[PDB]
């Protein structure tokens, strides 16, 4: 996977050896959907003066 | 009993300071009007759904009622009548132009 | 002081409008009641 | 009207959100915001993220 990313990246066909790693700081996506819900018409107003 | 042969034609409608401005150079000497009056509660020949105690602290949100005068007028004294498009805010011109659309 | 805006705004002026259209928003609610 | 939660992380509170256009700048243009604010006190106040 490393070898095609930087065929992508430069198009240089290259070996990739494993040597070494770190810790690194991530963020792993979470709930990352869209939301629909039902307004009572009470608890909203809307601006009377839009005709 | 034809609308094409009418001569002029006279509508009352509502708007706002911010929605005059989306054109910067339509309307001329706005400064001079005042956003107290002409206000739709003193305006009893409009007839609108907006409630008579109604109104926006914010004045660039203010609600106006404005009238537009479109017809056939002669402009010209050779004799001959054009279309034109004519607006006045508390008894204030702020609009005379030809009808622009084709 | 939350947002650099020039015109940033007031929470009174927010809440101006709210009571603003409380009225007509309540006559509504007479109906739907 | 008698129900409560002791954990203060999962405490239930009411939130009034404003969603409109405002002339944030003084050239006097109209833009969309959202503003959020709880027992009076402004909490959020910035445009509209969604496209």
């Amino acid at each position: 996977k490393e070898s095609v990313r930087f065929f992508d990246e430069t198009g240089q066909a290259t070996y990739a050896v494993q040597t070494g790693t770190t810790t690194t700081e991530v963020e792993v996506p979470l709930a990352n959907h869209p939301t629909v819900e039902m307004l009572n018409p009470e608890n909203i107003i809307i601006d009377p003066s839009c005709q | 009993g034809d609308i094409n042969k009418a001569m002029f034609a006279i509508v009352s409608f509502e708007t706002c300071k911010a929605d005059l401005l989306k054109e910067k150079d339509r309307y001329h000497n706005l400064n001079k009007i005042d956003w107290q009056s002409s206000a739709p509660v003193n305006e009893p020949d409009h007839a609108t759904t907006t409630p008579q105690e109604f109104q926006i602290s914010d004045p660039m949100r203010k609600r106006v009622v404005a009238y537009e005068y479109w017809g056939f007028w002669d402009i010209e004294g050779n004799g001959v009548l054009e279309p034109i498009v004519a607006t006045w805010i508390g008894s204030t011109l702020i609009r005379l132009e030809k009808n622009p659309y084709p | 002081k939350l947002t650099s805006w020039k015109n940033e705004l007031s929470l009174q002026a927010l809440k101006a409008d709210l009571d603003a259209a409380k009225p007509s928003h309540t006559a509504m609610m007479i109906k739907v009641k």
